[PDB]
RNA sequence: GGUGAAAUUCUUGGAUUUAUUGAAGACUAACUACUGCGAAAGCAUUUGCCAAGGACGUUUUCAUUAAUCAAGAACGAAAGUUAGGGGAUCGAAGAUGAUCAGAUACCGUCGUAGUCUUAACCAUAAACUAUGCCGACUAGGGAUCGGGUGGUGUUUUUUUAAUGACCCACUCGGCACCUUACGAGAAAUCAAAGUCUUUGGGUUCUGGGGGGAGUAUGGUCGCAAGGCUGAAACUUAAAGGAAUUG
RNA sequence: AUUAUUGCUCUUCAACGAGGAAUUCCUAGUAAGCGCAAGUCAUCAGCUUGCGUUGAUUACGUCCCUGCCCUUUGUACACACC
């Protein structure tokens, strides 16, 4: 399993149509200089670290 | 009273146009009168770009969109597309956005 | 009732006068 | 319990003279069987391929070509111009507002004999510098401009078969010439030869078909 | 490189076709349509059910041999809607996804230099 | 297949799908616009023929020949009627599947007349700018269509031109929009709906509270449907317009 | 005091093995658990009004559902969509 860390760079904001999901940019701790922006489950604050365990994917908007 | 100065829609000088059928519910209307749209977009969509290329030959290929003109009734046009409404003076605004 | 449809009415009825006084002609 | 792919034939398709590459693909008939086989039966169907396929370069992105197959031999059959069209998001694109739209054509025969009709499409330009938002043509333009093509058109065709006639559409020979006398009239971007179909062909003649191969 | 074919996806509402022929057209093979592979009967159009049918479409694809396929996307047409159904999009990517090949498609819509009134009277299809 | 969802419906007759090719009739997509033309209805594929027209240009010609018009007359969307042709499509009628308490409907299927054309009728539409025509005067603005005039304007190169397209300023006549309002109006609004109690340029037409009623009657036109002309008795305190707040 | 006001003792030892579709309340000394005083009261609280004790989990958001407000818009309603 290619397990992957990213820690949170921003908090853009809540997505879903009830909306309990933030918007956030992340910055991946192994190999940085590059940023994704993935979707949340639980509360998040900026410096936060989301384990990826896809590296390569990402969404937008929801409902 | 009169509600507008264009009338219905864009008729001066003529006093008959030909009608297109709505694209939606089929009603006729007057073409000056219709309400158009151009629509414009890829034959592929956001998710399936990047699953294209991969499993497709050549380099990057082409991309060509497909296109074509729409023409609603002002009752389709208000049921979705372009409508909202607009207050008194909201109305005399041709801007598009 | 809808003024197109009080037409037609009394353009029926018209007629069935007209019908009528033709038996007497 | 029959799966008529443990029974069908398999053949390929091999292109005309010149574009670049012969080969082209495959197809399924059947088994050859007396009393209906698979030769006299289909074989001479038709594909249309990209010539951008055919030729290899994108600048010829557009401008399909009909391939009707006549002749067969051995797993090898080879095949002529049946047509040639356009793709329709090239056309949907180059039609745009604001802007006067111009097509013609012609019914015409060649030396092998062959009749065919080729259309022609040009869309007026604007000019660098000018100021008005639309520039249309003035309907005098239109039919001159109409007429001229129409000229050219007729001069182009009826020499030699649709071979050199093929030849000449490749390399867009006639688009230019076109627009060599189209400008002393209006300005016309664009400016292809769009459609062009087959109607009437002649005999079958073995050997002039041949002379295409090798 | 390849062995090519013409995929040619009809999508409509109410159900979506993909069926792959030789490039000749003449001689055809694997449809499995939309409608069969779910029954609502209202469902026969969907994404997810055009899928469905776009993996037992590539599934025979592969089990005869063709290995790669242009595509040419259909609507209705004619008089009718003109638009693209829904269940084309899925439909293209998952027979792309399938590990199939594409290249060169477009669209084959029929579109009229318009006659032949359409369907629904002058005063529109009214509900 | 079709829909919100279904069903009538089509499927060993290989439906739906694909392919090559053919037939018939209709329409003229995109280009198409606050753009063109015609008395209005109306007019959008190509080319040939036939006659017609406005605007402009004009140191041409005639010289009041004109403006507007009861009677009268030409044209007149769609539908409809007569007699041939045509009859792809969509489809008043009718028959069905559904929905509903009912559902003679809306939605779905089939589909007669019709839709097209020829020869004849019919003369009506919110036939609308709901706004007569000719003349004069009164105010600012940028686009655009046609004609014309001005240029040591730009671009097309061939060797400079000549052309053609394009730019700038002017000027006639167009279809329209913008901002104002001196002025007007019950207001909505209006370069006319302005130059009206400081009330008169010429001329045509219609209305005189609401219903009754475009009814009755006569005349007249029509094959028919119906068109044109068109009252009264009786009844009634409102009906109506624009705008304001709820 | 029987149709048994309440209390006490012995005996009798039911349903109920976490509850279908649905639906209520709630963000910190709060929720939930726990008893107490007061109202009523001659006698009778499985009710209510307050009280203190023990003391969490999870949000710290949105407009998807539901409810209601706000503009815009239409009106022939003004006894105002009963
Ligand atoms: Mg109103
Ligand atoms: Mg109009
Ligand atoms: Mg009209
Ligand atoms: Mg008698
Ligand atoms: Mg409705
Ligand atoms: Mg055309
Ligand atoms: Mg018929
Ligand atoms: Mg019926
Ligand atoms: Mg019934
Ligand atoms: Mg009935
Ligand atoms: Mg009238
Ligand atoms: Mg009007
Ligand atoms: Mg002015
Ligand atoms: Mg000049
Ligand atoms: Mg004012
Ligand atoms: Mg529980
Ligand atoms: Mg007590
Ligand atoms: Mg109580
Ligand atoms: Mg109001
Ligand atoms: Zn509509």
């Amino acid at each position: 399993t290619p397990v992957t860390l990213a820690k949170v760079i921003k908090v853009l904001g809540r997505t879903g149509s009830r909306g309990g999901v933030t918007q956030v940019r992340v910055e991946f701790l192994e190999d940085t200089s590059r940023t994704i922006v993935r979707n949340v489950k639980g509360p998040v604050r900026e410096n936060d670290i989301l384990v990826l365990m896809e590296s390569e994917r990402e969404a937008r908007r929801l409902r | 009273p009169k509600k507008r100065a264009s009338n219905g829609r864009n008729k001066k000088g003529r006093g008959h146009v030909k009608p297109v059928r709505c694209v939606n519910c089929s009603k006729s209307i007057p073409k000056d009168k219709a309400i158009k749209r151009m629509a414009i977009r890829n034959i592929v969509e956001a998710a399936a770009v990047r699953d294209l290329s991969e499993a497709s030959v050549y380099p990057e290929y082409a991309l060509p969109k497909t296109y074509n003109k729409l023409h609603y009734c002002v009752s389709c046009a208000i049921h979705a597309r372009i409508v909202r409404v607009r207050s008194r003076e909201d109305r005399k605004n041709r801007a598009p956005p | 009732m809808r003024a197109k449809w009080r037409k037609k009415r009394t353009r029926r009825l018209k007629r069935k006068r007209r019908k009528v006084r033709a038996r007497s002609k | 319990v029959v799966d008529p792919f443990t029974r069908k034939e398999w053949f390929d398709i091999k292109a005309p003279s010149t574009f670049e590459n012969r080969n082209v693909g495959k197809t399924l008939v059947n088994k050859s069987t007396g009393l209906k086989s698979a030769s006299d039966a289909l074989k001479g169907r038709v594909v249309e391929v990209c010539l951008a396929d055919l030729q290899g370069s994108e600048d010829h992105s557009f401008r399909k070509i009909k391939l009707r197959v006549d002749e067969v031999q051995g797993k090898n059959l080879l095949t002529n111009f049946h047509g040639m069209d356009f793709t329709t998001d090239k056309l949907r694109s180059m039609v745009r507002k604001w802007q006067t739209l111009i097509e013609a054509n012609v019914t015409v025969k060649t030396s092998d004999d062959y009749v065919l009709r080729i259309f022609a499409i040009a869309f007026t330009r604007k000019q660098a510098n000018q100021v008005k938002r639309h520039s249309y043509a003035q309907s005098s333009h239109i039919r001159a401009i109409r007429k001229v093509i129409s000229e050219i058109l007729t001069k182009e065709v009826q020499g030699s078969t649709l071979a050199q006639l093929t030849s000449k559409l490749i390399p867009e020979v006639i688009n230019k010439e076109i627009e060599n006398a189209t400008k002393d009239i209006f300005p016309l971007q664009n400016i292809h030869v769009r459609k062009v179909k087959l109607l009437k062909q002649p005999k079958f003649d073995v050997g002039a078909l041949m002379a295409l191969h090798g | 490189s390849q062995v090519f074919g013409v995929a040619r996806i009809y999508a409509s509402f109410n159900d979506t076709f993909v069926h792959v022929t030789d490039l000749s057209g003449k001689e055809t093979i694997a449809r499995v349509t939309g409608g069969m592979k779910v029954k609502a009967d209202r469902d026969e159009s969907s994404p997810y059910a055009a899928m469905l049918a776009a993996q037992d479409v590539a599934a025979k694809c592969k089990e005869v041999g063709i290995t790669a396929v242009h595509v040419k996307i259909r609507a209705t047409g004619g008089t009718r809607t003109k638009t693209p159904g829904p269940g084309g999009q899925a439909a293209l990517r998952a027979l792309a996804r399938s590990g199939l090949r594409i290249g060169r498609i477009e669209d084959v819509t029929p579109v009229p230099s318009d006659s032949t009134r359409k369907k629904g009277g002058r005063r529109g299809r009214r509900l």
